[PDB]
């Protein structure tokens, strides 16, 4: 075994060996290693990515126009958002310009997948570490309606509602077939809420499962369908006719009726159920506060996102901040550019990745993606992983820096960079939300603070919807009903070498694609994005991950049953697909 | 009174298909899952992780041997040995076809599974394979889409589990049901495209009016799919009627048969 | 004035007259006239149909195929019931036999429709008799929330839903517009609802009008739109196809999923919020229990509905039983013929229409309907009228007997025809919902007892719809698809000179459609109503119908506010566009 | 902040445009009744009666004289002195014309509004003659259909809310946005019209496989409205889509044009 020190961590591979292979409640596929030492405290952490695909070369040779259809297929949970970083990046190398409606919709586009991704992890994905499902069996259901009511004017709270789900939960358990809860981890001791807070979150569960069909909606009217909707290079393809012969082969009063419809159910469904639902999960572990921290008070980046005046993306425009902190200092936050070889680089030493040398990093500019898979002794065999080999290559996933920094990425990274930028609305959220739970503000740098930031950014996306449609409602009360530019459609139009970024916030983190085009084909396409950055592997100075990081010196209860792994990796959203493509 | 139960399985997948099903808008999948079915085993979905996971699959596939439905995502690498999709160390494969030999029959969703999707595009990196190609002794119903209609998928279902059979397929292994007929036989803008009336640009006059998508690439006229009749999202929308000819997302080999904005 | 006795009544038309004109929260147009004495009570009644368009003349020389479609414009309240008596009619006629699934459907239509109409007439049309809006205004919202928590296990019933329900309420009426609840009867002493039983019943009636949009749903599937839905001659035009190619082109599994959940969630709102509201208004009321009785405790007329066995119209067949009952004798239930002269008859007397001899009834096959203005020596004049002259003709509404018999028709007719001829179901429910309200079961015979049989009704058709839901998936399953026979569809194959009767139980009471095709056309078509039956006028003995009938002897507060009228009146569902056609 | 006072009174009728009111999906009704509008006057829904509805309707035609939207449901018959309709004693006639004196603009909800519908047809016993044809002097919006779709009469009236202006209208007077294209040129069966494949008798194998209706009668060929499209029942259905004929309904005198089942 041995031991070394990077990021104020120790590093210590001596002591038993955990295995937890597959992750599941996570898109895609992950592996996780730890030590733990004699106290059952993790000393040493591994993340490693269990699945290739390789769109970067499958761009190649494709005409620029048909790039975002290709790249949406990157990941069906965050549908849309590599549709969206595709078409930015398209018109950057071309030099195109959009419409104002374009823009706006394209916000409507984004803000409604926030949206719907936030709740679904917070209910589907995270809310099984929270909420003992079982113990649901044991409440009583008036002290579960009078819980449910002093935390909200939510309707559906009713005794008869509460033991309705009960029993429904009671002959779905009683023949034996559990399910998806078979062989969980109910009693575990890290289970803290009360039997009337577990039917209550179960409860929601169900609720939240039943009515997140009806957000994607909104990407139906505009994009045709969800998933994996439809856009273009030069706006979106959603023609608007409200008042002219033909209206019905258009979107008019009717559509944008029924988009209002969805925005103002969407708002009312996540301030009344999600909000105070993760206000109690702060209230019942408060001890959370503390664990998972990770690289959350050294290291975090946002690029920006929501372009508010149309083709302008600086500081001015984007209605989510962007910057960077390192070193721990959150009293000089730095700005970000995409184009600076200095900046972002990508690291391949800890990747089943080949380079000319594996000791530097690229920029996704002179980026390379020639997998090999090459595992070195993992004690087993090259088709049988029994150990993985974190000294060497141990990954499907690329290791990104910035300026040869490790960061953390998402909702609590943006959360950060805003509070550290003074934005007005943001300080006064996190300042109430910490006062509410009578935690200090450090608090929010840990794996609870993560699942509070994702909450918020939910409630904030829900408001931003609202204000988006009445932009656009805006336009066509003035008669400007303008969707695509197509000027430089033809291939015939575009300069004979070009290459261009497009860069947004999607609901797990910082994304960028890079492009270049010559002689009207993809000549170079990579990506980089926001699972690549927290799922990270190790990098030539031995530095770890945001993943990593935060299961660094983490107590378990019991080895066997990872549910303290499980916390806190759920708590960051992994999207596996996502990081490797 | 026991439900079926269910088997799903994920190899190389963008999980599309799986956000589709819970879409659905009758029945709810809620309901599925809770009285029509019994989903013993799901990667995205289950409590259970690792060994507890690992321990569930085991013992359904034992338990209900020769009883159990495998729904399959995805689909499975032939290069670098199968490790360009590793579960529990092993390639992906090998879990395929260990959950196959005690399946009753297997659902094939999605493109991927069906014949391979955007991972199978030129120059396929990964060997991307389908199903079909694999696993060569068990009934397989092929239901393609990028992803399926959500509706599509819990109509299949209930089917199944009212009338205690597979639904009848075409010589693809599609069923009939939604896949016999093409989505430019049943697409409410061919009366534009048989009087000469389409879209040249985005945005022009045409468009705003819901003339066809032909000359703007749309391969309806080829593509079997019922977007044009059940369509999309509890029948809000489908890719035409927002204004963006079908790509052919429910076809064999669509990547690459030229561009999306070149005709049919 | 005059005096004279019928029916245990002393009809007497001297002292004090009312008049109310328009009778509103109604379907069509109605007047009113009563004469009360010098203690506030009603010693006359008249009831008068304000409408006529004509619809037995615009049928002449028609094709008997087209006919459903005409007679379904009778009303577009009750529509679909309608086309139902028409096909059966012509069906009857030329001897037409429909397959079980085509039975099976017009079954599911004529059930939905029962759900639809009773819900919005409970809330929409006479609630606001029972629910004082403005008092809703004073209510305690936690008091509410207890108050519906004690009375269903329905999920909506928060303090905090109640306290923004109200404050909705407070907000409408702060500009000083009321809308609907302008100049109401707010605060009038028969109000007698609490303030917490107001606001839940105001919480409701919204809540319903949202509601009722998804009951219809199973009309758009099977018939293609709601409000007036399509029919044929033979069976219906929505052809199945499950498991073949072009299902896509048909009722599918996806359609058959979409009306299943539909029953589900009907059921549902009619069990847990119609159900508990219709018993608590009769908590509060139990003095209506013994006000409007009218014809109710003497002479009631159900035709029987729903035939289980396809083609067969027979007692056992029949799901929803018919029968007659005269001259209080309620242990002798009688059976009707539509087909026998001396059974259903219509007078004119005291109707706008002329006959060879008004002092006599004709039955259907031998109707006439040549309209005559003539309202004789009214005070004001022919195109002003002040005061009708019941002594004379009087209304557009034909009067309809049963041997010579004044009869009512309608739920509460049904639910004691049910009971005496022993139906086990019926016997239950009644016995049950009057025990919870600790009153005889004389206590039916009354306006609040015509609401509470509504309701119960309601919850029966809620109960058939997933029996018949059921039937037609047991014939699926064993590969019987067929929706049409079509062997007698053309002309040429029918009989030279026929006629038939069609008949069913709608909404609000018996209904028949009589005609005779001859040459291949219509050659007559008469219409009876159920508002025909119970909002009738006098005949040539003087008897008096229904509506007439239980306004007798009541006692007013305020004469110049109509409360108690509008209770009794609203309380039969008056359908006039119906009663005149 | 006040709402646009709206007076909706009621001729011959049969009350199926108010009903389909009440189905709109998107604006709820409840919402455009709490929120939208301020409907001042409606026999259907209103708690006064008798004098005191009398009362509402002189105190809201005074009080808002020339403010006030009119909607329109039914029609006048001009036989028997026009008491074939009486509202307080009189023909329905003089109430027409004293609230379409003060109104700003008209709506003719319906068939029977915009043409005359049933009651007209054949051979019209009551002379029921539609409001253009006694109301001569002020802006009539026809929105014709036995009923409209609900959420096509929801739309208009979020239109003229929001945009504060009337839709523009064909030469008909009905909003171009509805009532621009005919059945016929939106309707998913056209490939199959197109290809001479068509229902010949009920339940056959064509009608099994959704075929073209124009055979049985469709009259969607000369009928203008957004059936095809937009649909019904927040977009459920649509006459064809369930198997029956358009019988044109939006259409002045369909009713008069021959059977419904002979061919167009
Ligand atoms: S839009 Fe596409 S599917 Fe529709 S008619 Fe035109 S080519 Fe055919
Ligand atoms: S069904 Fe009617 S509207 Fe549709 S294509 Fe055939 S004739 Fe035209
Ligand atoms: N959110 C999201 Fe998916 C990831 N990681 C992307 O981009
Ligand atoms: N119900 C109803 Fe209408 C009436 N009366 C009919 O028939
Ligand atoms: Fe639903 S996993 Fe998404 S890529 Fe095309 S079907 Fe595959
Ligand atoms: Fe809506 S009232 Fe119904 S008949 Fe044809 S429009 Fe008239
Ligand atoms: S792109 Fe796919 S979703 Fe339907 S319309 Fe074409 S088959
Ligand atoms: S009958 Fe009427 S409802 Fe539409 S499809 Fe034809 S215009
Ligand atoms: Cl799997
Ligand atoms: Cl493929
Ligand atoms: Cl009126
Ligand atoms: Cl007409
Ligand atoms: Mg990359
Ligand atoms: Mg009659
Ligand atoms: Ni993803
Ligand atoms: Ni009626």
């Amino acid at each position: 075994s041995t031991q070394y020190e990077t990021q104020g961590y120790t590093i210590n591979n001596a002591g038993r060996r955990l295995v937890v292979d597959p992750i599941t409640r996570i898109e895609g596929h992950m592996r996780c290693e730890v030590n733990i030492n004699d106290q059952n405290v993790i000393t040493n952490a591994v993340s490693c990515g269990t699945m290739f695909r390789g769109l970067e070369i499958i761009l190649q040779g494709r005409d620029p126009r048909d790039a975002w259809a290709f790249v949406e297929r990157i990941c069906g949970v965050c549908t849309g958002v590599h549709a969206l970083a595709s078409v930015y990046a398209i018109e950057d190398a071309i030099g195109i310009k959009v419409p104002d409606n374009a823009n706006i919709i394209r916000n409507i586009m984004l803000a409604t997948l926030w949206c719907h991704d936030h709740l679904v992890h917070f209910y589907q994905l995270a809310g099984m570490d929270w909420i003992d499902v079982l113990d649901a069996l044991k409440a009583d259901p008036r002290k579960t309606s009078e819980l449910a009511q002093s935390l909200s004017s939510w309707p559906k709270s009713s005794p008869g509602y509460f033991f309705d789900v009960q029993n429904r939960l009671k002959k779905f358990v009683e023949g034996g077939q559990l399910g998806i809860f078979r062989n969980g981890y109910w009693g575990h001791p890290q289970y803290k809420l009360p039997p009337e807070a577990n039917l209550m979150g179960f409860a929601h569960y169900l609720e939240a499962l039943d009515f997140q069909r009806e957000i994607v909606k909104i990407h139906a009217v505009f994009g045709g369908k969800n998933p994996h909707p439809n856009w273009i290079v030069g706006g979106m393809p959603c023609a608007i006719n409200i008042d002219e012969s033909g209206a019905v082969g258009a979107v008019n009063m009717e559509r944008l009726n029924l988009v209002q419809s969805i925005i103002t159910r969407t708002a009312d469904f996540i301030n009344n159920v999600m909000i105070p639902d993760a206000l109690a999960i702060g209230q019942f572990n408060k001890p959370w506060s503390e664990i998972g921290t990770g690289l959350s008070d050294k290291c975090v980046l946002s690029y920006g996102a929501f372009p508010d005046i149309a083709n302008d993306f600086g500081e001015k425009s984007l209605l989510m901040p962007g910057g960077a902190v390192i070193n721990g200092d959150f009293n000089n936050v730095l700005p970000v550019d995409l184009v600076d070889p200095q900046q972002v680089q990508e690291f391949v030493d800890h990747a089943w990745y080949r380079y000319p040398n594996d000791q530097v990093g690229r920029h996704p500019f002179d980026g390379i993606t020639d997998p090999w898979y090459n595992p070195g002794d993992v004690k087993g065999s090259d088709t049988n992983i029994q150990q993985l080999n974190e000294q060497e290559r141990y990954s499907w996933i690329k290791a990104p820096r910035w300026r040869g920094n490790a960061m953390e990425v998402g909702p609590l990274a943006r959360t950060l960079i805003a509070y550290h930028k003074g934005d007005a609305a943001t300080v006064e959220s996190v300042d109430r939300m910490m006062s509410a739970l009578n935690l200090p503000l450090s608090g929010i740098q840990s794996t609870l603070g993560r699942i509070l930031c994702r909450a918020h950014e939910a409630q904030w996306a829900a408001g931003k919807l609202q204000y988006f449609f009445d932009k656009l409602m805006t336009n066509l009360k003035n008669g400007n009903l303008a969707t695509a530019s197509t000027e430089k459609w033809e291939p015939a139009t575009w300069p004979t070498e070009c290459r261009g970024v497009g860069f947004t916030e999607a609901a797990r983190g910082a994304l960028g694609h890079w492009a270049a085009i010559r002689d009207g084909k993809i000549d170079l396409y990579q990506c980089v994005v926001p699972t690549t950055w927290n799922a990270s592997p190790r990098d030539p100075k031995g530095q770890i991950g945001a993943y990593e990081a935060a299961l660094m010196n983490t107590k378990m209860a019991i080895p066997e049953q990872p549910l303290e792994i499980l916390r806190t990796l759920h708590s960051f959203d992994p999207c596996l697909a996502c990081s490797t493509h | 009174k026991p439900r079926i139960p269910v088997v799903w399985i994920h190899g190389l997948e963008c999980t599309c298909c799986t956000e589709s099903f819970i879409r659905s808008a009758h029945p709810l999948a809620k309901d599925v899952i809770l009285s029509l079915i019994s989903l013993d085993y799901d990667d995205t979905l289950m409590a259970a992780a690792g060994t507890q996971a690992e321990e569930v699959f085991e013992d359904i596939i034992t338990q209900y041997n020769g009883k159990y439905i495998l729904a399959v995502e995805g689909n499975p690498p032939l290069g670098e040995q199968g490790m360009f999709c590793i579960s529990s160390g092993r390639p992906f494969i090998e879990k395929l076809k260990r959950a196959a030999a005690g399946a009753s029959a297997i659902i094939a969703w999605g493109t991927c599974a069906s014949w391979g999707c955007v991972q199978a595009a030129r120059p396929n990196p990964t060997q991307a394979t389908p199903i079909d190609k694999v696993i060569t002794d068990k009934p397989i119903i092929k239901v393609p889409g990028c992803p399926p209609i959500p509706d599509v998928m819990s109509a299949i279902i209930t089917y199944m589990v009212t009338f205690d059979r597979l639904p009848d397929v075409d010589r693809m292994g599609r069923p009939l049901m939604f896949y016999g007929q093409r989505i430019h036989d049943k697409c409410y803008r061919r009366a534009h495209f048989d009087a000469g009336e389409f879209v040249q640009s985005w945005d022009d006059d045409a468009a705003r009016k819901g003339y066809c998508l032909y000359k703007m690439g749309c391969k309806g006229p080829t593509t079997y799919n019922a977007c044009s009749s059940t369509r999309w999202n509890d029948g809000v929308s489908f890719p035409i009627q927002s204004g963006h000819g079908c790509l052919g997302c429910a076809e064999n080999g669509f990547w690459d048969r030229g561009s999306f904005y070149s005709r049919v």
